[PDB]
């Protein structure tokens, strides 16, 4: 359950990293494939080695359903009903694969934000990813 | 654990640089604010009850020191880490209960302590060879 | 998230279990503090041996706020505010000791409820009670 | 595991009236409805869409039944659950790349399917030698 104090943390940081949120989408990717390779399952169908054009596109459509994610923060589970559908009953996802992701994610922020990534941005961030991750993997 | 010989050199060659009390700081300090129920297992300290006296609080970074130290330790006995961490399995398991979860939050503090800090130099493969180190001391404290 | 079926099998079950589902708590605490003795530790001031009057006192308290938790199932962090404060504010309770409950509480009603514990009777109230333990867990 | 011998005369007191082939359909008939993803890891075994097609199809129970023959099977070794259970380990983990949170939800969907089944049998005492066993099996098959 995100506080009001989470939401702003969330939509201030989110609007901060701006056109860049692709760019570190994709590099989240990339740490999940090359931390955690049983992931790749998933995404046999497309090249995923480091820099490839299918990641560059792949964190895009990821970056830009986040986005859509913040610009709805109060109700979740209604902007997010169609990206239910193919995780939950399309791909059948382990949880398991959104834990993998949302900390590489984190670890990517951690990164590049330098000190802008505070241990209450960071609380903030864990909880918004963590709640589009029950949604995804709802039914 | 395996951990191949490139593993443990990617590993080694960051540790070289790493300060083992501001990570260790950092990383302790992320646990509590992030995973608030942890709080609980260290109201000794004193006042835990908001992020900024966690990142003041002296007992905090002085803890936190300490188990990054017998992580660093843990890191010059790839070969056995049970071994190693037998008596803190015993300790957290037997005397203080610790869920063996709360092992691997902590582990996953210490790798994003680690990317805020050596933002050049903590790459995927880098990052890889740590996931498993941190899921072996998680495996080896949680082994009693 | 709660579909609009599940919240039909929460209502339904919860208004056939009546008046028992104080008792069927009170059972769920006894096979936890069995199961889990470690769970003992929060309640090491009141008499936990198994069919003890802080027992049924307490099933009693946890039963009443599973009912108002059914009476706002689509708007729960506000129905349970209250019970947040005590769990993740007063109490800093570990979200592991939730799952040991919430098992504890199913085991309960499959051995109780016969029959009308169907597989999607079971997967409804399994969502029902995360949800219920991801608010108390909350802040 | 510990398991004192209370705990093994629990387990096998009630073992002897169970039936292995309902218990092993009905859990892991649960597992399929209550953790839907679990599904992707049996699509041979045709539609497995709505509860009905899950409660109703015939390699679930036959599937089922080999599952719980194999816990029954354990059962038998209580002392060596790892040695028992390490083909089962690496073909689960290397083979088919379960994440071994799913040994626990079947784990505790056996337990659930024995309280179902055997309501006066299953007091708490008896539940907490099957939470043990369970919990065991669930670690010796993620042991690879
Ligand atoms: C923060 C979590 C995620 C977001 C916001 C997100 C968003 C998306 C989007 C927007 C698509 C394209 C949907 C479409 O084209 O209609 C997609 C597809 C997919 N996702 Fe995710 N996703 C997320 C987490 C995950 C996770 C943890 C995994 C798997 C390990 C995953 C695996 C996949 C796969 C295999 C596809 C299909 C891709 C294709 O057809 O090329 N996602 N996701
Ligand atoms: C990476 C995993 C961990 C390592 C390497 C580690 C290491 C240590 C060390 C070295 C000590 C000091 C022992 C001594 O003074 O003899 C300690 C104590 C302690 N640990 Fe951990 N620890 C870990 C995880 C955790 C977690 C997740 C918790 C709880 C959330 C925790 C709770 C405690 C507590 C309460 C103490 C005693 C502090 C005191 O009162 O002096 N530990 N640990
Ligand atoms: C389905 C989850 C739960 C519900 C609906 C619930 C409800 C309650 C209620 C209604 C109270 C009394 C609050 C008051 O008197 O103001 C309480 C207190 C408490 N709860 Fe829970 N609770 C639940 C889960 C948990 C869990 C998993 C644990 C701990 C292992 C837990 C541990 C405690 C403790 C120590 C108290 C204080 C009791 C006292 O002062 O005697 N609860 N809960
Ligand atoms: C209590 C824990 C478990 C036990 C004791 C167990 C036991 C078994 C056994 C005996 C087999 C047959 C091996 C053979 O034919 O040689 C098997 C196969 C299999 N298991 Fe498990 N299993 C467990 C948990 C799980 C879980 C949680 C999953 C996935 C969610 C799973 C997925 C599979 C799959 C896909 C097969 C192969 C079926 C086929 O295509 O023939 N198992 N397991």
């Amino acid at each position: 359950v995100l506080s009001a104090a989470d939401k702003n943390n969330v939509k201030t940081t989110w609007d901060k990293i701006g056109g860049h949120a692709a760019e570190y989408v994709a590099e989240g990717l990339t740490r999940m494939f090359t931390s955690f390779p049983t992931t790749k399952t998933y995404f046999h169908h497309i090249d995923v080695s480091p820099g490839s054009g299918d990641i560059k596109a792949h964190g895009k459509k990821v970056a830009d359903a986040l986005t859509t994610a913040v610009g709805h923060l109060d109700d979740l589970p209604t902007a997010l009903s169609t990206l239910s559908d193919v995780h939950a009953h399309k791909l059948r996802v382990d949880p398991v694969n959104f834990k993998f992701l949302n900390h590489c994610l984190l670890v990517t922020l951690a990164a590049h934000l330098g000190a802008d990534f505070t241990p209450s941005i960071h609380a903030s961030l864990d909880k918004f990813f963590a709640s589009v991750s029950t949604v995804l993997t709802s039914k | 654990v395996h951990l191949t010989a490139a593993e443990k050199s990617a590993i080694l060659d960051l540790w070289g640089k790493v300060n083992v009390g501001e990570i260790g700081a950092e990383a302790l300090g992320r646990l509590l604010v992030v995973y608030p129920w942890t709080q609980r297992f260290f109201e000794k300290f004193g006042d835990l009850s908001s992020a900024s006296a966690i990142m003041s609080n002296a007992h905090v970074k002085s803890h936190g020191a300490k188990v990054l130290a017998s992580f660093s330790e843990g890191l010059k006995h790839l070969q056995d880490l049970k071994g190693t961490f037998a008596k803190l399995s015993e300790l957290h398991c037997d005397k203080l209960h610790v869920d063996p979860e709360n092992f691997r939050l902590l582990g996953n503090m210490l790798t994003i302590a680690i990317a805020h800090h050596h933002p050049s130099e903590f790459t995927p493969c880098t990052q890889a060879a740590f996931q498993k180190v941190t899921a072996g001391v998680a495996n080896a404290l949680a082994h009693k």
